[PDB]
């Protein structure tokens, strides 16, 4: 249901977009 | 002892816990360097109780600092960024059943 995940943080999304905004906001 | 707030960093607009909530948990003092997977590093902080946090996801064993213990990701409220992990027991035998582990570049003051 989540498959996709935050290397920095653990974080698991559903869709791979939200995962890339997710990653870009570590920065 | 310090009773203060330690704040999100990047809203500034939340207080997340305080000092007389930080805790040794191990050996390695109240706050350490932990390796992620993938060689992130993080100076995890342990307090018992945490505010204006909201978690994502489930929780996980996978890669834990702290054995016996599964992680939640955990964001301000306000913002989203990323301030540490929940810990909840997986076993009863252990005390204490919850804390949270706050990452240090994620709080104000600097620990
Ligand atoms: O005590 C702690 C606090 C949390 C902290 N962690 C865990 C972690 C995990 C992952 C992770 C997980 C998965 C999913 N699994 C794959 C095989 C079974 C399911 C994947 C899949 C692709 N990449 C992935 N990365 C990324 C970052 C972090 C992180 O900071 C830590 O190390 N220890
Ligand atoms: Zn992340
Ligand atoms: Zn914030």
């Amino acid at each position: 249901e989540r498959p996709f995940h935050c290397n920095q943080c653990g974080a698991s999304f559903t869709q791979k977009g939200n995962l890339l905004r997710h990653i870009k906001l570590h920065s | 002892g310090p009773s203060t707030s330690l704040s999100c960093k990047q809203c500034q607009e939340t207080e997340i816990t305080t000092k007389n909530e930080i805790f040794s948990l191990s050996l390695s003092g109240p706050m350490a360097a932990y390796v992620n997977p993938h060689g992130y590093v993080h100076e995890t902080l342990t307090v018992y109780k945490a505010s204006n946090l909201n978690l994502i996801g489930r929780p996980s064993t996978e890669h834990s600092w702290f054995p016996g213990y599964a992680w939640t990701v955990a964001q301000c409220k306000i913002c989203a960024s990323h301030i540490g992990w929940k810990f909840t027991a997986t076993k009863k035998d252990m005390s204490p059943q919850k804390f949270w582990g706050l990452t240090r570049s994620a709080l104000l003051p600097t620990i």
